[PDB]
């Protein structure tokens, strides 16, 4: 024999809860780092913890669109900072804030072209006198001050373009790959809220303008603090954009008004972890929007893997509610800050190639903590072993993310994500990248259509019924919580007006006739409001 | 497939000046020879105080590479008053643009500022400038007295060029009205015969023009790219552009009556942001003569491996049926962020096979992306989506990346040879390539061994040392080659001729040449006419028996063969090529006497047979079928044995069969070579005498709805022995059966109502729901989840409508979704009642006096289904709350079907029926 390793070789373990660290250079992901060694065809099981570390120091960086419109955006607002450390201190005892802004590239068709040069000083086509075009300047870095935040916030001034869609790519591009400028720090959670009222540019759209150099994703902003390539390099693709966030560990956030919310709400679909949120006309309500946002961060923990050698492929089973375990997946949503997750990573190598370190990375999205794997390997007419599609030969051995006999079923799980989020709506199982519906008389490509399933009125009762009642299930399997979430409130006497949601009513253990509601707005809101007082029989 | 790549032609231009940013071919008609057209978009002039007005410049193809530009307009910026220009001509990138005819040539400027004549102005209206040898005019369609961003005042037309056939050009500004776009067709002449150098407006006489549209549609960038083809009915081009940012960033093209500007199609993406429309071109791909549409959005994200999103492109490949819709298929990049539909560029038919080629292009791909160009070629079917050949960037980035392939154009045969040709442009370095298409030559070799069964005890000719007579065998081989283009007369090849090819480095080389005692024999003979296969022969001689065991390993001989150089056109010796699906191996076998007793002949008997087993497949889903094979050898020998299983048209093989200890695991394989489909397996070459096999051969048949009733397949073993080589056809059907699991599930509302009813008014006449009850609903769901079927059922309700004169559950009304209309006995919502506007227990029928809906169904398939959502409002009468037990009544509902058709008449269709009901309790609750 000449058996395969898996050796851990550094174990910092999760600081319990405990953000700022006294030099403790708190962990976040357990097993920090380890060294399997394979041999052919061998594969090695071992696992990985990561937990949402309490009281972690944020950053909050303010990109705002400064086209005319955002100008009573500019007042509402010219206050916040000061009164934003007030909801963050509640969450953080560190905390940085920072702001800049964008507008569009400053070149012919999208700025005031040059009609009379009274114009490259305003916007003269009323009286007032506003600022020329810009594209994206840095204005008051990352810092503590949330009072300094309103000094430069005050001395901000609004500016006017020709075309409708604003170039803010450029900026929350420039407004990640420029670390030092902008100050973001390491051990701390990242935020980059982008706020707008309007449309945006997308990459091509500079072919006009005259621009064809693509955007190369590297940081052009100068002592002067203004983005030069603006007009040299055309905007930023949703791939490069998306490659970027997640290498310098940003959360984009956008905060934008309801006109333009459906698109950024599709823009966020194509870039996974991106947070939408209805932005006010008055934009007041930046804040109970981002001081929300925070929490939807804080509520997944989704692994990611950085490299890894092509010959060797990962198989993940997570598990997080109740040590229960959840088999092909490598995320776990619906957390509370604080909780912790394991999950149970395998490693094989089809056949053994080239000595070498090979060592690649596997770790949270939004996380500094990684774990980082060496991996080493032991090695020292026609043939009908086919069927074909991605079978191998000697007797078939189908490749990386490829399962089964004849290699037709697949590792991933994103055919079988839904409208919600939970694996096939929560009424199936994902099964080669398909679900198939565990069927209370449903059916849909995730299961998510049940026409002859019991109304709601049923599902939420099961929540109140222990979120108020301590009773039931849920209270049985300890999964009242993050499983059945929402948020219940005794309504006080009678119920809610708005029917724009459905009245419940039940009978319960003691023979009382509960009554409730669910509803559903704003921001995707869901509250249960739930009459107090039930009616019992009396005596 | 292939053009040259050793020796292509290189072309430069100034650093910076964008070269190779436009390319076209020159093909004047007043000439034998022809040009290339490459722009040059920011190239200084020597025109008064414009920098950078970009140019055009024609090349030479006659090996001299020498581009001198080409004179549109050497003025500088017209006035309008003193020291007030009228238009500026600087950085107007001039060339962006470049299409060209016969002798005429357009290049546009679509960066050009125009002044307007009200107020002072610098709107990108964007011109063009249309020569003729002598005669250039300036065409600037979009230079109008309605100006401004509202109207044309950023038209930039001029961004997307090109010429019907008729000689009529369509142009593209996307900029024009609020960025919606524009296209505007003009025919040329009166282009030409309408200029007055002293009018900056032009009205054109049949000019041709989309229009303004609502506020919604601004930003689309229609005119952004522009191609042309026929596809309503019959005529002339018709229009094409892509409106990449249409819809909500997805990306739309349209398609436009060439003669009313009309719309006639649309296309759309299907992932925003991805440009889809950034390049647009129309090419007959598969010799039908039907344009079809090919569209690029270069940066499609599409799902790797892993189920990452990563962008690297996606052409969308429409199709035109005969009907005026398409059969569009889809084909995506191959590296994640070098753009890939970026540029579309339909070649002749550069193989020259009666189908068209095209070049999709992926500007910043290969290593420190230098871009790669690929070529697609075209067949009956549609396009062969795999890349036949792959061209490289050869160049390093300056001050940005080369962007070999971001503009490339081919479909003239600029050289003497019969094919077309490619010119492909790299700007970041400013260059253009041309790469000549190389002739093809389509060769066909013959291999043919004498005796063919060779006999050991054999005394026919002579050792070359010695005298002594030897067991012989002739071998020849003929070669017959021609192509379609310039290049015969000499197709001179290489043979090479091999004896036991069976037989490895173990050396037991059973048979050797005559004259040259080994068996490999070399030689070098040469063809050209299309018929003439010139053939050249040997001899060859077995060993003694007392030299090797062999026990019957065939002696394979085999046949190879290749093409040499020199035998190309002067012009910078332009190499040929073999044509790609044609092998330059062939090897037949031999077969030394044995066991064929006294008649020399070894004449088999064969046979085989299938159980039948598992009699059916239904028709719907993917039906597991193995097949038990009882082939076995009653004759003598039989030389290259082999099973011939015949499939219909959805058989599909799967494999052989290893889980089973009574199964042979047969070298079966699948193959069509003609307009038939088959498995045929090796039974052993020489399948020896008494050989009994019995194997399991399995598929999955796929259903082709009625057609008929069984598929048969027909089992044949086939061999080399010139007597009964073959056994009988034995044919074997399995029958199609019909199966429907239909089912019918029903849920309620509130399915539990609690009469203490919170608050409710008994009012003398009802006129609004909330002075009747609540809303009680049902829902009842018919599906078929069965493999097959049906065409038609019946759907009935039964409903609790009321009790003893007294109402219960006034039903409002219904709702349908799938195949399916209904009808009440009695009229469903009498009392007019709207919206807001501001016995013991059971109930149901049988007790109840029944208020019915029947509905007739037809048409669930595999997995479809039909739903009735019934509207109740529980009538509060219910109450009674004084004398008895008036305590709780359960209201049942009930509803039933009966599928009576199916689309199969052929098959024994029985029919299927079930029931279910539905609750809704109405209790005290509290008491
Ligand atoms: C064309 O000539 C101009 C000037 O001779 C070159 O650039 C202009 O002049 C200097 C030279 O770099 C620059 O500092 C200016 O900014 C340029 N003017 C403008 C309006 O941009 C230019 O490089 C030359 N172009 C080519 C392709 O040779
Ligand atoms: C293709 O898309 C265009 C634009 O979405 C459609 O054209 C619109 O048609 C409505 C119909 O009344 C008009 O009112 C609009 O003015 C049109 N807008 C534009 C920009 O043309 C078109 O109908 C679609 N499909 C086809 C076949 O034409
Ligand atoms: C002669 O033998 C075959 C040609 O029939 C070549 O070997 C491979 O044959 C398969 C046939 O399925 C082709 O798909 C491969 O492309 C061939 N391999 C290669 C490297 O070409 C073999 O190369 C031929 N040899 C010569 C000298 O012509
Ligand atoms: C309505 O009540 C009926 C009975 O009154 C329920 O149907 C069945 O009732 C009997 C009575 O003891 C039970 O034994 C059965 O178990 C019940 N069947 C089921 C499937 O539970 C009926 O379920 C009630 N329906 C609603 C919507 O509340
Ligand atoms: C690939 O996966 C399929 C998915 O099940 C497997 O084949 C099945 O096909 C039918 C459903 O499509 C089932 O009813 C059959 O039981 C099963 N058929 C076979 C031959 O296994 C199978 O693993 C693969 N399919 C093929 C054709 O190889
Ligand atoms: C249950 O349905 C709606 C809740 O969506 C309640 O209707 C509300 O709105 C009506 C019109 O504005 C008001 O007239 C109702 O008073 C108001 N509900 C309440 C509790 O104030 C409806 O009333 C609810 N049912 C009951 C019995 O209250
Ligand atoms: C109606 O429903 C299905 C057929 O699709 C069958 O259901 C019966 O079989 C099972 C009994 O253990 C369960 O599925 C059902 O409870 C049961 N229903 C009844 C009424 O017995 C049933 O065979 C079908 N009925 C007919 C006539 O085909
Ligand atoms: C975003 O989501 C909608 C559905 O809410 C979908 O039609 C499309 O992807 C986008 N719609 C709009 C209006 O942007
Ligand atoms: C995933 O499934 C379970 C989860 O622990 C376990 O078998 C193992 O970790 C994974 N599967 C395999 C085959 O190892
Ligand atoms: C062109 O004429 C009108 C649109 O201008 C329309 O009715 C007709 O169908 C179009 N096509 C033809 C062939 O006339
Ligand atoms: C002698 O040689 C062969 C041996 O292969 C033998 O079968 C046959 O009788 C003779 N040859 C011919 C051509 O008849
Ligand atoms: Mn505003
Ligand atoms: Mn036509
Ligand atoms: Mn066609
Ligand atoms: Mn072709
Ligand atoms: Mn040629
Ligand atoms: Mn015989």
């Amino acid at each position: 024999e000449f058996p395969v390793s898996e050796a851990r070789v550094l174990e910092d373990r999760p600081l319990s809860d405990k953000g700022s660290g006294d030099s403790s250079q708190v962990t976040q992901v357990s097993p920090q780092r380890i060294a399997l060694r394979l041999r052919p065809d061998d594969s090695k099981n071992f696992s990985i913890q990561v937990r949402q570390v309490e009281d972690y120091p944020v950053d909050i960086y303010y990109l705002m669109d400064l086209s005319y419109s955002m100008k009573d955006d500019l007042w509402s607002i010219q206050n916040l900072g000061t009164k934003l450390a007030t909801q963050m201190r509640k969450l953080t005892s560190n905390l940085r804030i920072g702001f800049g802004a964008f507008v569009d590239k400053p070149v012919s068709p999208y700025m005031y072209i040059s009609p009379p040069e009274a114009l490259e000083n305003p916007c003269y086509d009323m009286k007032t006198t506003c600022l020329p075009m810009f594209g994206y300047k840095h204005v008051l870095t990352l810092t503590d001050q949330v009072t300094r935040f309103n000094e430069e916030v005050k001395k901000q001034s609004v500016s006017r373009n020709r075309d409708a869609p604003e170039g803010g790519f450029d900026a929350i591009m420039q407004a990640t790959v420029c670390d030092e400028k902008i100050g973001w720090r390491n051990d701390a959670s990242h935020l980059l809220v982008f706020t707008t009222d309007a449309k945006t540019h997308i990459a091509l759209d500079g072919r006009l303008a005259g621009i064809v150099q693509p955007n190369d994703g590297q940081c052009h902003v100068g002592s002067d603090n203004h983005y030069s390539a603006s007009t040299t390099m055309d905007y930023p693709s949703l791939g490069l954009m998306t490659e970027k966030l997640s290498q310098k560990n940003i959360n984009l956030i956008f905060a934008v008004t309801e006109n333009v919310v459906n698109l950024y709400q599709n823009y966020s679909e194509l870039i996974p972890g991106t947070t939408v949120g209805v932005l006010s006309m008055d934009s007041s309500n930046v804040l109970q929007l981002i001081v929300d946002a925070y929490g939807k961060i804080r509520s997944k923990v989704e692994l990611e893997v950085r490299d890894l050698p092509e010959e060797l492929s990962l198989s993940f089973n997570a598990t997080c509610l109740n040590n229960e375990v959840i088999p092909g997946l490598k995320s776990c949503m619906g957390l509370k800050i604080g909780d912790t997750v394991s999950f149970s990573i395998e490693a094989k190598v089809r056949g053994c190639p080239q000595e070498k370190e090979k060592s690649f990375t596997i770790k949270p999205v939004g996380f500094k903590d990684s774990l980082i794997v060496q991996v080493t390997f032991d090695c020292d007419k026609g043939e009908m072993c086919s069927g074909h599609g991605q079978c191998s030969c000697g007797d078939c051995l189908c490749d990386s993310d490829w399962t089964g006999y004849y290699c037709n079923c697949t590792t991933r799980t994103d055919t079988c994500m839904s409208s919600n989020g939970l694996l096939c709506s929560g009424r199936g199982k994902c099964e080669c990248g398909s679900c198939v519906c565990i069927q209370p008389g449903s059916y849909g490509d995730t299961c998510e259509k049940c026409p002859t399933c019991p109304d709601a009125c049923t599902f939420k009762k099961e929540c109140v019924e222990c979120k108020k009642f301590d009773r039931e299930p849920y209270m049985t399997e300890n999964t009242c919580n993050r499983y059945c979430r929402d948020e219940i409130e005794s309504v006080k006497e009678l119920k809610d007006t708005g029917k724009d949601a459905v009245n419940c009513t039940y009978k319960n253990e003691d023979d009382c006739v509960v009554r409730f509601q669910y509803y559903e707005d704003s921001s995707g809101k869901s509250i249960l409001y739930v009459v107090e007082e039930p009616e019992c029989p009396k005596g | 497939f292939n053009l040259d790549v050793d020796s292509p032609a290189e072309y430069s231009g100034p650093e910076g000046s964008y070269f190779g940013f436009a390319v076209d071919f020159f093909v004047p008609s007043a000439s034998s020879r022809m040009f290339l057209l490459v722009g040059a978009p920011k190239a200084n002039t020597t025109q008064p105080g414009i920098v950078e007005g970009g140019q055009v410049l024609k090349c030479d193809w006659s090996s001299t590479r020498r581009c001198q530009p080409i004179e549109f307009d050497a003025t500088g910026n017209r006035d309008y008053a003193k020291d007030d220009p009228l238009e500026f001509k600087s950085h107007q990138w001039f060339g962006a643009s470049v299409r060209s005819k016969q002798d005429k040539i357009l290049a546009c400027a679509p960066l050009y500022h125009w002044r307007t004549e009200m107020k002072q102005e610098r709107e990108p209206v964007g011109t063009c400038f249309l020569q003729d040898g002598t005669k250039t005019v300036e065409y600037a369609p979009c230079r109008s007295q309605d100006i401004d961003a509202d109207g044309q005042g950023f038209c930039q037309g001029g961004f997307s060029i090109d010429f019907t056939k008729a000689d009529r050009v369509l142009l593209g500004g996307p900029g024009s009205f609020y960025w919606q776009g524009q296209l505007i067709s003009d025919q040329v002449a009166e282009i030409v015969s309408k200029y007055d150098p002293n009018v900056y407006s032009i009205k054109y006489n049949n000019q041709l023009a989309t229009r303004t549209a609502q506020a919604i549609f601004d930003d689309s960038y229609l005119g952004y790219s522009v191609a042309v083809g026929d596809f309503n009915g019959d005529g002339i081009d018709d229009f094409v552009s892509g409106v990449p940012r249409a819809a909500r960033t997805l990306g739309m093209v349209y398609i436009y009556d060439g003669k009313n500007m009309s719309s006639l199609y649309n296309f759309t993406g299907e992932q925003m942001a991805a440009y889809f429309g950034f390049s647009v071109a129309a090419t007959d791909i598969n010799g039908d003569d039907y344009a079809d549409v090919f569209i690029g959005a270069p940066l499609f994200m599409d799902r790797g491996s892993d189920g990452k999103l990563q962008e690297v492109g996606q052409v969308s490949v429409s199709l035109q049926r005969a009907s005026g819709d398409f059969q569009t298929t889809k084909l995506n990049g191959f590296e994640v962020f070098a753009r890939f539909g970026s540029a579309i560029a339909p070649l002749g038919d550069l193989d020259q096979d009666g189908f068209n080629d095209i070049a999709i292009a992926a500007p910043y791909g290969g290593e420190d992306k230098k871009g790669i160009v690929y070529i697609f070629n075209g067949r009956s079917t549609g396009l062969n989506a795999v890349p036949s050949q792959i061209l490289e960037g050869q160049w390093a980035a300056r001050s940005m990346p080369p962007s070999f392939g971001y503009s490339m154009k081919g479909a003239t045969d600029i050289d003497k040879n019969g094919y077309p040709d490619l010119i492909v442009g790299a700007f970041g370095v400013d260059r253009a390539i041309l790469y000549r298409a190389r002739p093809v030559i389509t060769v066909n070799a013959g291999l043919e061994v004498y005796p063919s069964i060779l006999n050991q005890d054999n005394k026919t000719c002579s050792l070359p040392g010695t005298a002594l007579k030897v067991s012989c065998f002739n071998v020849r081989f003929c070669l017959k080659a021609d192509g379609k283009g310039v290049l015969p007369r000499k197709l001179n090849f290489q043979v090479e001729l091999l004896l036991d090819k069976l037989k490895q480095k173990g050396a037991i080389r059973r048979a050797l040449f005559l004259y040259s005692r080994s068996p490999s024999h070399s030689k070098n003979m040469t063809i050209s006419r299309g018929g003439l296969m010139q053939c050249e022969e040997l001899i060859a001689y077995l060993r003694d028996e007392s030299e090797f065991r062999d026990k019957l390993t065939p002696i394979t001989i085999f046949m190879e063969y290749r093409l040499d150089y020199r035998t190309a056109a002067d012009t910078t010796g332009l190499q040929p090529i073999l044509n790609q699906f044609t092998p330059a191996n062939i090897s037949r076998q031999a077969h030394i006497l044995l066991d064929c007793g006294e008649d020399n002949v070894c004449k088999p008997k064969l046979e085989v047979s299938v159980d039948s087993d598992q009699k059916k497949i239904y028709i719907g889903d993917d039906n597991p079928l193995t097949l038990i094979v009882k082939a076995q050898n009653q004759g003598e020998g039989a030389y290259e044995a082999e099973l011939i299983v015949s499939i219909p048209l959805q058989a599909d093989f799967i494999g052989v069969v290893r889980n089973n200890e009574a199964l042979a695991r047969l070298s079966c394989a699948f193959k069509t070579e003609n307009q038939t489909r088959q498995v045929v397996c090796d039974l052993g070459n020489p399948m020896k005498a008494g050989t009994q096999l019995l194997a399991g051969l399995r598929f999955s048949v796929h259903q082709q709805s009625e057609m008929d009733t069984s598929v048969k397949f027909d089992l044949q073993i086939q061999s080399s022995n010139l007597f009964d080589k073959v056994s009988p056809v034995v044919s074997h059907k399995v029958d199609l059966a019909v199966l429907a699991a239909v089912e019918i599930r029903g849920v309620s509302s509130p399915d539990h109502v609690f009469l203490p009813i919170p608050n409710w008014e008994h009012k003398e006449n009802p006129e609004t729901e909330e002075d009747v009850g609540p809303v009680v609903q049902h829902i009842y769901e018919l599906r078929n989840n069965g493999p097959s079927s049906f065409s038609k059922a019946m759907l009935h309700l039964q409903w609790p409508y009321k009790y003893n004169n007294n109402t219960l559950l006034y039903i409002l009304h219904y709702d349908i979704d799938g195949p399916m209309n209904c009808t009440s006995d009695m009229e469903i919502n009498p009392l007019r009642i709207k919206i807001s506007s501001l016995d013991i227990h059971t109930l149901g029928c049988g007790v109840a006096q029944c208020l019915k809906i029947v509905c007739q169904v037809g048409r669930l398939d595999r997995g479809k289904s039909a739903i009735l959502y019934v509207k109740s409002l529980l009538w509060t009468e219910t109450f009674m709350n004084k004398e008895n037990q008036n305590h709780s009544y359960s209201l049942k509902s009930s509803a039933s079907f009966n599928v009576i058709e199916f689309p199969y008449k052929n098959l024994p269709i029985e029919d299927i029926t079930n029931s279910t009901l539905v609750t809704t309790n109405v209790t005290w609750g509290i008491q």
